[PDB]
């Protein structure tokens, strides 16, 4: 169950639900598995958003154990598309997917909070059949890989060869080691 | 040329209506503090001579209109009755404010200088209240907009009045003496 809310305004009251009231401030959810489906929609959002005011920066909140690659690639192209820069903060997790997308935000407004955490690896796959074919998607998974790990180096800003051997095997990030990682910029403690 | 007393005029109330005290009080203050501003009128030391109306609330089938007949029964002044459910907003098909005017007029065989000392009655009130809830698009006219226009009314001004069932001749006819319940 999703609770209703009301909203003031001068034309009449409204009734929406907690979800649509904060799209309505340039405000976006990404919860659990990244899937086909999941991300499909916050594509529309972000490209709703856009034509609505290209100048307010958006608002992504990530909690998220990561999932599907090929998903989250499409969403990463999106924000570099747009002109809006998509603010990005980590709340609970953020797994190999969920934290290329928390970098993969506009310099200067990521932020983590104080005890979310950070995991990154390389990808997962497998495939049975016979060894040509075997050949092929072994090769693919691998372009992936060197794929994932520059554009990782682009927004941390640290080299290609950091990042290759870091990511060989899953490695936990708290909250002040990515600030210093270049992962993030800062963390919101308290508010002011 | 003595003039009847808040306790004369309840007592003639009371011959015609039960059990309401509250608002027998009402109007006979009302009635009888009328006439002394009108027989001033703005002559004596008290300059400027305000006026104060009347609002009566209760249930359906609770005796307002019973008072508002039974009074000018004793009343000198003329005595209307109207309603402002069909009432409109100065041009929509319904009616026009100054139908209230045309017909005291009659009460009084058009008598300017004796109709502006006369008395009024309005029913159904409640039909004016806003409809639409902190109204949008729809401009409400049979709500909110016929208030506005019975502002200028209850204060004081001229109008204009139809000398003989007209809709090219008005008469100017002030409206600050007239007491609105
Ligand atoms: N206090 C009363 N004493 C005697 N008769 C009364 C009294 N109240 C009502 N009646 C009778 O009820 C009739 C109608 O009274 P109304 O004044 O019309 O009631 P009401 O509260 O004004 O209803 P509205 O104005 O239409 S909402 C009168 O003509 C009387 O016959």
């Amino acid at each position: 169950l999703v609770p209703m809310v009301i909203e003031q305004t001068s034309r009449g009251e409204r009734s929406f639900d907690i979800y649509s009231r904060l799209l309505k401030e340039r405000v976006i959810f990404l919860t659990g598995q990244v899937e086909d489906h999941m991300a499909n929609l916050i594509v529309a959002q972000m490209l709703f958003l856009e034509a609505e005011n290209p100048e307010k920066d958006i608002y992504l909140y990530i909690n998220s154990p990561g999932g599907v690659i090929t998903a989250g690639m499409s969403i990463y192209d999106t924000m570099q598309f747009i002109k809006p820069d998509v603010s990005t903060i980590c709340m609970g997790q953020a797994a190999s997917m969920g934290a290329f997308l928390l970098t993969a935000g506009a310099k200067g407004k990521r932020f983590c909070l104080p005890n979310s955490r950070v995991m990154i690896h390389q990808p997962l796959g497998g495939y049975q059949g016979q060894a040509t074919d075997i050949e092929i998607h072994a090769r693919e998974i691998l372009k992936v890989k060197g794929r994932m790990n520059e554009l990782m180096a682009l927004h941390t800003g640290q080299s290609l060869e950091q990042i290759e051997r870091d990511t060989e095997r899953d490695r936990f990030l708290s909250a002040p080691e990515a600030v210093e990682y270049g992962l993030v910029d800062s963390i919101l403690t308290h508010r002011n | 040329s003595a003039l009847p007393t808040p306790h004369e005029i309840r007592n003639h109330l009371d011959d015609y209506v039960i059990g309401q005290e509250q608002a027998k009080k009402v109007l006979a203050v009302a009635v009888y503090n009328h006439y002394k501003r009108l027989r001033n009128g703005d002559t004596s030391n008290g300059v400027e001579l305000g006026k104060s109306n009347i609002l009566l609330i209760g249930p359906t089938g609770s005796g307002k209109t019973l008072l508002a007949e039974t009074l000018a029964r004793l009343l000198d002044v003329p005595f209307t009755m109207a309603d402002a459910t069909t009432l409109t907003e100065a041009g929509y098909v319904g009616e026009d404010v100054e139908n209230i005017i045309q017909k005291l007029l009659q009460k009084s065989d058009y008598d300017v200088q004796k109709a502006q000392r006369g008395i009024v009655y309005i029913d159904q009130i409640d039909k004016i209240s806003r409809k639409s809830d902190n109204p949008s698009i729809t401009r409400d006219v049979s709500g909110e907009g016929v208030q506005q226009a019975l502002l200028k009314l209850i204060e004081g001004t001229v109008a204009a009045v139809p000398p003989q069932g007209g809709r090219q001749e008005f008469l100017q006819v002030d409206t600050s003496k007239i007491l609105f319940i």
